[PDB]
């Protein structure tokens, strides 16, 4: 069963990890759960 | 899961992917909301 779990922290911090404790509650769980081996992060680019 | 107690009425809050509340040795006091609390019971 694959769960995802999502927390949103709000932080003035410029590039550290976050202070405090974080508790995280899922936002919605799959029930296939296949197993992955490795995983690669999507990320948007800003162009003009 | 059967089981005998008088229903009632909850002020707890449940999360969306909750339907079961449980306290300490997983006794059952409350479900999706109602809370179980057994009917009166003792020695004479």
């Amino acid at each position: 069963y694959f769960k995802i779990y999502s927390k949103h922290t709000p932080i003035n911090l410029v590039r550290d990890l976050p202070q405090g404790f974080s508790a995280l509650e899922p936002l919605v769980d799959l029930p296939i759960g296949i197993n992955i081996t490795r995983f690669q992060t999507l990320l948007a680019l800003h162009r003009s | 899961l059967t089981g005998t107690g008088v229903l009632t009425e909850s002020n707890k809050k449940f999360l969306p992917f909750q339907q079961f509340g449980r306290d300490i040795a997983d006794t059952t006091d409350a479900v999706r909301i109602l809370d179980i609390t057994p009917c009166s019971f003792g020695g004479v």
